[PDB]
């Protein structure tokens, strides 16, 4: 009989740092064993200082994004002002919890910069139950990325080691080298790593090539 | 033409608006001056028998930790439109997790005048705060018409004690002096002996939250007049 | 008084709104419609008030449907309003019976829609008259004319506002059973031109659509190619 | 005389006062001035202050990215239709992911202002609007009437002494086309310069510039951001 | 003041419901009706003003079922309402009781209809008059009109419109001689009233002529070239 | 209208429907030890009316109510039902009667709302109340048109009420008001008010309220019953003018 | 602009309610006085008619344990305003746990009344109310509402016909020497409603509220010996000492 | 003018103007006998045109209920269908058929449903209800105002005092259901103006058998002074 839920596939990444902020993901789509399309990427700019990422079930991934999109311009017209990036994840909290009872098969990850420049990365739950962090995996490979880095990032059960600040230099490389990785043992990780960098100068993108097995 | 609010004039006007705007003078008068150090709030109480607890006379409020506002006119309206801000700065920490602008709050209050309730609302209110943009004054009307003002009267004596602070205003002044002056305008425009029970006074600072003074701190200030 | 309400009669039976709504359209410029052998021609004497507005604005021949179109004289927001009416009313006979909704049906279901208002005290009678006109292979060629009232009846030549008397005594003239549309375009910028008058008010535009054979079935504005050549032969015809 | 209380009630002479009465509370409002080339449109207003000790009274307002609005008249309806003309175009972002045409958007006020001219129990909104937006079809002026009625323009001015700026734009319309954004919208400016006394003139203060094009949301300029756009205008002697 | 608003008066009237009887007179015709031992005849005159007008569209007679037909005498626009109520009454009457409405039931349901808009002071009363024709299983022939006030009742002939005082004296002179009602006569006799009270010499162009009979109980409106057959047997005797 | 004020805080029409009553029946009561009753007229006296109820002005209410009323009729049918809607209520709510005070703030509740709300008349009706409890004993209450009721010992409403008033205050013996003394009362407030004279057992119409083994009795006098209190009446004011 | 509506004038005014607080200037008289630990309202009796039981001639109203009110107008509105009242009373209870303050009930009966001065079609409540009672913390407190909506706390307060002359008199003698014990809070509002009253005694009901005692209306036992106990202390100061 | 209003005499206005339409209808007479009641009416026609077998002034309501009235015929055709409904409810519910009282109590609610709103105005109509019921006969008199009377004999209408008059003289009981038609037909004839002929009134009764609407062959023969 008629379920209403899909699950398209999705991963999706976030990583914080002092002056910047990363949100990636692959571009797989994705219906049972099949691929749909090789060039769907889960990452949506919102603002010139935030960016959010949405992996699970696409019809309420393009649903949502569409709900966030209107609620800014209507939050610029009575205010004045562009939103901040606690704004909306706290927006986004109640938009989620609106549904709790036929919720958001979306599993979400904002990243952007907070009001003095730093790094800021919200992780939720399809319910609305939200969380500052400083890196975050979500969508079908988060168990395979998670422990690499909360040990290259978080410096946990490393001794004797260099508590270095992580730079963008050293991120990029770092996130690159999980999805080289999430591509060879997940099947939904798949075709392209689409990364938007957050600076205090704007927005950029990046693509770069994975394997189409 | 002159009743009822559905009527316009020949000339394109409605008087029941205007007659709303007239009962604000029936109100006793408040003074709101903007500086860069903060806002300050000035009002007479009339007190009419001293067996009324004059603290049952809430013509100065708080809204918030941030905004404080003062009032004139009919008492019903004001604690509607009282209501509404506070519900509607809390219905914005709820969602947004921030502190609501004094522009929107004017703004989200201003929007029941736009409804025709079948009466305008017999009330003009200032509203004092502090937001990412500074201290902040601003004025409604019972048009819905809401603007940012840098010293505002409003009540019985407004056009005098209007036609006072185009004097003693400049932009370049502290808040112990602006309160000294809104207190002289108060001084002239009463036929009663000024003292710590007939006014009320708050301020709001970057720094500190509304704060609405005491007998101690007021008869401080009524001393060197 | 007796003159006040639409929901009131006089001594007489008269309901005086009723009229006071078309004493509004005797007040407008004037529109005229004829019927032909093989569609209907509309035309519209379209004033311009003001320089400011562009050629194009206060279109008084609206599309209703793909073979139906609608012309108007009084109150514009009214006539603007009608319109949307009677595009959901044939919308929803598509939706419903699956077919294009004949003229003398949406004719019928606007007259009454526009009879309501003339009943009731909250609301006034609507300050517009306006044509109809529709072709068909099987229904042919037809045009009727609606009025404030509610009133619906055909016709083979028609017009409303200002000059409606000095129209028909042209309209009449004609012998339009037996002509073809383009023929009759000439006649009808030469009526819209007969009667239109510089001296009680300014510059104006001609407006003029159609529907018929050459169409096919399709209510179409005039090419601008045979609109002046219609304007021209106004121009010489009225050497009179 | 006594066919005026209502607005369902007709005259003798086939008219409605109440209409008439709501057209005069435009010219209770300060004058707005709008105006087009074939690349850009450009709204200029000249703004209101209550007491001179308070900011000007705001004349422009931010509707979507590719349209805005000059009012005159009264500021309740404004702030309503404002309303809706922004959830009217949000709406059509939100089924059809593309910018509302204003032809579509002044149709549907029209129809909006249409019910309070005919049913009793509401008032008819006396506030004219200059809508100034661009889409597939180019630059669009739209003047919209407390009658219901609206029409496309090549310019306009509504408000207070606002013959003086439709005398002038009359005279000028032959150059609007090809004219640059500089000059447009200085001619905008002395259309409004014209509507003022001989002892007054235009100001940072008083003065609010709204412009959309191809490659220019709607932006709106009010205080400083203005002085570019008076740097230019002779100084006119009378 | 007793006359604008449906109130009552001191003497029990009721002036906006009489008044509504001023406005069948407006449009300016005369409607008759005959009733025969076989036939029921309605008769009207057709005056185009206008040679733009289609006379096929200038019409007060009515096909409610197909063996129901109407003549309507009044206000042109309220006609075309109570009309389609009318039809609306006779469609949902044989989709709930799965037979075709009488004349008798019909003419009741318009005036039940009509009454509420005296008694509530929501909508105007329509200024209309209908006489109603049709063929009963027992009863046979049947001619009911009603009133804008809600007023019914069956009749041998009756008349609806400005001559309708000098109609029904030549009718009732007519009606007592008691001859033999037939087809011809009925048709001769409606057309002789309609002829006396307006002094006009009838062409065929001039009127329209609905008919329903017990031979053939469908409601047919009359052409042209039908009607003239009985004008011509007139100027003989 | 009713929702408007006068400038002296006054309301008009509340007034009117008082003065509407005056129109009506008079209808007294008179609270015993024994018991309480009530004493209508019957102005509904002509040769051919029937008289086929049980009772044409006192109307029951419960098992242990019973009401009289006074001005417009219609208005009188609707409280009824609602009075008796109102017990049966209480007695569904709570499984006990309820008391002879309830009913009447009940009734006053819906009374007072059409003095305030908009497009609706008072109603012109006054009401008296006879009952027993087992809280208060035996009670008599006095409604009128504005939602205003109040406790009695002996009242009087409708036609020369202002009249059986003053006798009522000047012959009242509070403390021993038997239920015989009570209608010897009766049928003099009755007689010394009433413009036809002779007093007709026809044109009256009296009920008691009693208790007999813990049941509650409404009872309603015959004709037969009514003529021996008014025998006994002309004999008891023939010897009050025997001593001259 | 003129009566009959609900609308404004050219001078800001709602004329429909001010002739409401004319109503509440034609009502019985009725006092209050806020001491310490005791609380005293009086109200004038209604005349009694010798056939009526004034059981049910209430002036006096408790709402719950800790709150009482008095009430001058229209007697009906009065009983509808006491039971939407007392209904809240016990509502607040239910949505919290904790008991009401008299603000509180003070402040939603004026909510009641500012609602009916909003629209046509309804009628604003034609009385006043001086609303007496306790709180946790034992503050002792007394409020006084009019129709319009609007309610102030007071030390003393009077309502009704008369009130105009016993603001005077409390005017002149409230001060907190008249508040040191029970029976001098109680004779205060004894000669408060002299100053109106009948000159007796039986035409005087009053009740008092203790921070550990419920409401408590007096007798005539203990009126009369107060009224005494002042006509005294009047016959020895005023005449015998002047 | 508004029916939501007093007078200051404490009158309904509008009331008493919906009786004056009551008092100039066509009269109507009634009688109750000890074994059944009459009803009887004037049915005038303005022209010989009009069919006089296609409306009635006495309808029945149930088998052992009947109707007549004076004043205006459209307000009695509603009132005609509410009092079937309300039989019928009542026979929903009880399964017995609904007493003569009861259906008058209920009616006259009806009645009263059109006295307390604005933009309605009462029924220009009272009416008489005949019934047998309990081995009794029954008859009432509902009026515009929601009141109802129970008559021994009575008459509305036009003349409705003489009328009255004339059975206050020329009534008594110990008659029957025939002794009590001769009367009432001769009460109508002291306002016919012109000859009472079978189709110019209209006669039913009631008794043990039910109502009935009699015949114009059964009102010619009573109509010679026949019983």
């Amino acid at each position: 009989r008629f379920s209403p839920y899909v699950f398209n596939g999705g991963t999706i990444l976030a990583i914080a740092g002092e002056d910047f902020a990363i949100v990636a993901s692959d571009t797989r789509l994705s219906e049972g064993f099949s691929i749909h399309t090789r060039d769907s990427p889960k990452c949506y700019k919102l603002t010139d200082k935030t960016v959010i990422g949405c992996s699970g079930f696409h019809g309420d991934c393009l649903t949502l994004t569409k709900i966030i999109e209107a609620r800014l311009k209507m939050y610029k017209h009575s205010n004045n002002k562009a939103m901040t990036t606690g704004a909306i994840a706290a927006m986004l909290s109640t938009i989620l919890y609106s549904r709790r009872f036929f919720p958001y098969y979306v599993y979400n990850i904002i990243g952007g910069l907070d009001e003095e420049g730093k790094g800021a990365v919200y992780s939720f739950d399809p319910v609305g139950s939200y969380q500052r962090d400083s890196f975050k995996a979500g969508g079908s490979a988060s168990a395979m990325l998670q422990p690499l880095l909360d040990n290259q990032v978080g410096f946990k059960n490393m001794q004797n080691v260099e508590h270095v600040p992580l730079s963008l230099d050293r991120a990029m490389r770092l996130v690159k080298d999980v999805f080289i990785s999430a591509a060879e043992r997940d099947v939904y990780t798949g075709d392209a790593l689409r990364i938007c960098i957050v600076t205090k100068e704007g927005i950029r993108e990046e693509t770069v090539s994975l394997r189409k097995d | 033409y002159d009743r009822g609010v559905n009527t316009f004039s020949p000339e394109g006007r409605l008087f029941q608006v205007e007659y709303a705007i007239e009962a604000i003078k029936l109100g006793s008068t408040a003074i709101g001056i903007q500086t860069s150090e903060g806002v300050c709030l000035a009002v007479e109480k009339r007190i009419t028998s001293p067996l009324m607890e004059p603290s049952s006379i809430e013509k100065i409020v708080e809204i918030d930790a941030h905004i404080g506002c003062a009032m004139s006119g009919l008492i019903a309206d004001a604690k509607t439109l009282i209501d509404k801000a506070r519900v509607e700065t809390q219905n914005h920490w709820f969602t947004y997790n921030e502190t609501m602008t004094v522009e929107s709050v004017t703004q989200a209050v201003s929007n029941l005048a736009l409804q025709f309730m079948s009466r305008p609302f017999g009330v003009a209110l200032l509203f004092g705060g502090v937001d990412e943009k500074g201290p902040q004054l601003f004025h409604m009307d019972p048009s819905g018409t809401f603007v940012q003002c840098d010293a505002r009267a409003i009540g019985s004596a407004s056009e005098g004690a209007q036609s006072s602070l185009q004097e003693v205003y400049h932009k370049s002044m502290t808040l112990k002096e602006a309160i000294k002056s809104s207190l002289i305008i108060l001084k002239q425009v009463m036929e009663e002996k000024l003292n710590a029970t007939n006014i009320e006074l708050a301020t709001v600072q970057p720094g500190q939250n509304f704060h609405m003074f005491t007998k101690e701190e007021l008869e401080e200030v009524i001393k060197d007049i | 008084g007796y003159d006040l309400s639409a929901s009131t009669f006089s001594p007489d039976g008269r309901v005086f709104q009723v009229e006071y709504a078309m004493k509004a359209v005797e007040n407008s410029s004037t529109a005229i419609g004829i019927r032909c052998k093989d569609g209907v021609v509309f035309g519209v004497e379209k004033l311009v008030l003001s320089k400011l507005y562009e050629e194009g604005s206060n279109k008084r021949l609206f599309n209703v449907d793909r073979h139906v179109g609608m012309a108007v004289a009084g109150l514009l927001a009214d006539a603007r309003s009608l319109a949307d009416i009677a595009r959901e009313e044939a919308s929803n006979f598509r939706s419903n019976f699956g077919y294009n909704i004949p003229l003398k049906h949406l004719a019928d279901r606007v007259a009454m829609y526009v009879h309501a208002y003339t009943l009731y005290s909250a609301v006034r009678p609507f300050g517009c008259s306006f044509m109809l006109g529709s072709y068909s292979v099987n229904d042919g060629a037809q045009l009727y004319m609606i009025d404030p009232s509610g009133v619906s009846y055909g016709y083979w030549g028609c017009a409303i506002g200002k000059a409606r008397q000095a129209a028909k005594t042209e309209i009449e003239k004609l012998q339009m059973k037996e002509m073809t549309c383009r023929d009759i375009v000439k006649e009808v910028a030469k009526i819209i031109y007969i009667v239109h008058d510089e001296v009680k008010d300014k510059a104006f535009e001609l407006e003029l659509s159609w529907v018929g054979e050459l169409t096919n079935g399709r209510h179409e504005i005039v090419p601008k190619d045979i609109r002046e050549e219609a304007e021209k032969y106004a121009k010489e015809s009225l050497k009179e | 005389n006594q066919y005026d209380n209502d607005v369902t009630v007709w005259s003798p002479q086939g008219r409605i006062h109440q209409i008439e009465y709501a057209m005069e509370a435009v010219k209770q409002g300060s004058a707005t001035v709008g105006l087009k080339s074939k690349t850009h449109a450009v709204l200029v207003a000249l703004k209101r202050a209550q007491s001179e000790l308070a900011a000007h009274q705001k004349k422009i307002l931010h509707v979507d990215n590719h349209i805005g609005i000059s009012i005159a008249g009264l500021t309740a309806d404004a702030r309503l239709l404002c309303n809706f003309m922004r959830q009217e175009c949000l709406d059509s972002r939100f089924v059809f992911d593309r910018p509302l045409p204003v032809s579509r958007l002044v149709s549907l006020i029209g129809s909006k202002t249409q019910i309070p001219t005919q049913r009793y129990g509401r008032r008819p909104y006396g506030v004219g609007l200059l809508i100034a937006g661009y889409d597939d079809m180019g630059p669009h002026i739209f003047q919209t009437c407390p009658s219901a009625n609206y029409f496309d323009c090549r310019a306009m001015s509504i408000g207070a002494r606002s013959q003086s700026a439709r005398t002038y734009l009359e005279r000028h319309m032959s150059e609007f086309m090809e004219c640059n954004l500089n000059e447009l919208v200085k001619h905008g400016l002395r259309a409004l310069r014209e509507t003022l006394p001989a002892e007054q003139d235009l100001t940072t203060k008083n003065v609010s510039i709204g412009i959309v094009g191809k490659d220019l949301e709607f932006t709106i300029y009010d205080d400083d951001d203005v002085s570019p756009f008076l740097e230019g205008l002779e100084e006119r002697p009378q | 003041f007793d006359r604008h608003i449906t109130i009552f008066s001191p003497e029990g009237r009721l002036y906006q419901v009489e008044y509504a009887f001023k406005a069948i007179n407006q449009g300016g015709l005369t409607s008759v009706a005959v009733r025969g031992k076989d036939c029921a005849v309605i008769v009207t005159q057709k005056k185009v003003p206008d040679k733009l007008l289609d006379s096929s569209t200038v019409t007060h007679l009515f096909k409610i079922t197909e063996n129901i037909g109407c003549v309507m005498t009044g206000m042109t626009a309220d006609s075309r309402s109570q009309v389609q109520r009318a039809r609306y009454e006779a469609a949902n009457w044989k989709y709930k009781y799965g037979y075709e409405i009488p004349v008798d039931m019909l003419c009741k349901r318009i005036a039940d209809i009509s009454q509420v808009y005296t008694q509530n002071a929501e909508m105007r009363p329509l200024g209309c008059c209908m006489i109603l024709i049709g063929i009963d299983e027992e009863q046979g022939p049947q001619v009911y009109k009603c009133d804008p006030a809600g007023y019914y009742c069956g009749f041998k002939a009756t008349a609806a419109g400005v001559k309708q005082t000098e109609s029904t004296s030549f009718l009732e002179k007519k009606v007592k001689k008691k001859f033999d009602w037939t087809f011809e006569q009925t048709v001769e006799t409606a057309i002789t009233c309609l002829s006396t009270v307006l002094s006009i010499d009838f062409k065929p162009s001039e009127i329209e002529v609905g008919v329903v009979t017990v031979e053939n109980p469908k409601f047919r409106i009359l052409t042209e070239a039908e009607i003239d057959a009985h004008l011509v047997a007139l100027a003989e005797r | 209208r009713t929702t408007i004020f006068s400038p002296e805080g006054r309301l008009y029409q509340v007034e009117y429907a008082m003065e509407a009553i005056g129109h009506a029946g008079t209808c007294l009561g008179i609270l015993a030890n024994d018991g309480v009753l009530l004493a209508a007229e019957r102005r509904n006296i002509h040769k051919l009316l029937d008289e086929v109820f049980f009772s044409e002005k006192i109307y029951k209410l419960n098992e242990d109510m019973a009401c009289s009323v006074a001005g417009i009729t219609s208005d009188a049918n609707v409280l009824t039902n609602e009075l008796r809607l109102i017990a049966q209520r209480y007695l569904l709510q709570y499984q006990e009667p309820i008391p002879c005070e309830q009913l009447v703030t009940a009734l006053c509740d819906i009374k007072q709302a059409y003095t305030q709300f908009g497009g609706k008349r008072p109603f012109g009706v006054s009401l008296l109340y006879i009952g027993w409890d087992k809280h208060y004993g035996f009670q008599l209450y006095q409604s009128d048109p504005s939602g205003n009721y109040g406790g009695w010992k002996a009242t009087c409403i409708g036609n020369n009420s202002a009249a059986a008033v003053s006798m009522l205050k000047q012959d009242y013996k509070e403390g021993e008001m038997t239920l015989k003394s009570a209608l010897a009362l009766a049928i003099k407030v009755l007689n010394k008010t009433m413009d036809v004279s002779k007093l007709s057992a026809e044109k009256v119409e009296i009920a008691t309220l009693t208790r007999e083994n813990g049941k509650t009795v409404i009872r309603v006098l015959k004709q037969k019953e009514v003529e021996q209190l008014i025998k006994k009446h002309e004999e008891e004011e023939a010897k009050a003018e025997r001593e001259k | 602009y003129d009566r009959a509506i609900t609308v404004f004038s050219p001078d800001g005014h709602l004329f429909q309610v001010e002739y409401a607080q004319e109503a509440v200037k034609k009502g019985s008289t009725a006092v209050g006085v806020r001491g310490r630990d005791i609380v005293v309202l009086g109200v004038e009796k209604k005349s009694v008619a010798k056939l009526q039981d004034e059981r049910t001639v209430r002036k006096i109203c408790a709402l719950d344990d800790n709150v009482c009110m008095a009430f001058a107008g229209l007697t009906a509105d009065a009983r509808i305003v006491i039971n939407r009242a007392r209904v809240e009373c016990q509502s607040h209870r239910l949505t919290v746990e904790d008991p009401v303050t008299v603000e509180y009930i003070t402040r939603y009966i004026a909510s009641l009344k500012q609602r009916y001065t909003q629209s046509n079609g309804r009628r604003p409540f034609g009385i006043s109310a001086l609303i007496v009672g306790f709180d946790f913390d034992g503050t002792p407190r007394l409020y006084q509402t009019d129709p319009s909506g609007t309610y102030h706390a007071w030390k003393a307060n009077a309502i009704g016909r008369g009130a105009k002359s016993v603001r005077e008199f409390l005017e002149k003698n409230y001060t907190d020497e008249a508040i040191e014990t029970d029976d001098l809070t109680i004779k205060l509002v004894i000669k408060a409603l002299l100053e109106v009253v009948q000159s007796g005694g039986k035409n005087i009901e009053l009740a008092v509220m203790r921070r550990d005692q419920s409401l408590k209306i007096l007798n005539p036992e203990e009126i009369e010996k107060y009224v005494a106990e002042i006509e005294k202390e009047k016959e020895e100061n005023e005449k015998k000492k002047q | 003018f508004s029916l939501t209003t007093f007078s200051p005499s404490g009158k309904l206005v509008q009331i008493e103007y919906a009786l004056a339409a009551v008092a100039g209808g066509a009269p109507s007479v009634g009688i109750k006998a000890a074994n059944g009641v009459v009803l009887a009416t004037e049915k005038k026609q303005k022209s010989i045109l009009y069919d006089e077998r296609s409306v009635h002034k006495v309808e029945p309501i149930t088998k052992h209920i009947g109707l007549v009235y004076s004043g205006m015929g459209p307000d009695y055709r509603v009132l005609v269908h509410r009092a079937r409904k309300l039989a019928q409810q009542y026979y929903l519910v009880y399964q017995e058929p609904i007493p003569t009282a009861q259906l008058v109590q209920r009616v006259a609610s009806v009645m009263q449903e059109y006295t307390q709103s604005g933009g309605v105005r009462p029924f220009g109509v009272s009416l008489l209800i005949c019934g047998w019921n309990e081995g009794r006969p029954y008859l009432f008199q509902s009026d515009p105002s929601g009141a109802y009377f129970a008559w021994k004999a009575t008459a509305m209408g036009k003349n409705y005092v003489n009328g009255k008059t004339f059975l206050e003289k020329r009534y008594n009981e110990d008659l029957e259901l025939e002794d009590a038609i001769h009367t009432a037909i001769l009460t109508l004839k002291e306002s016919f103006e012109g000859q009472m002929t079978e189709d110019n009134i209209e006669v039913g009764i009631c008794n043990e058998a039910g109502f009935r609407r009699l015949t114009p062959t059964e009102v010619k023969d009573y109509l010679a002074a026949i019983a």
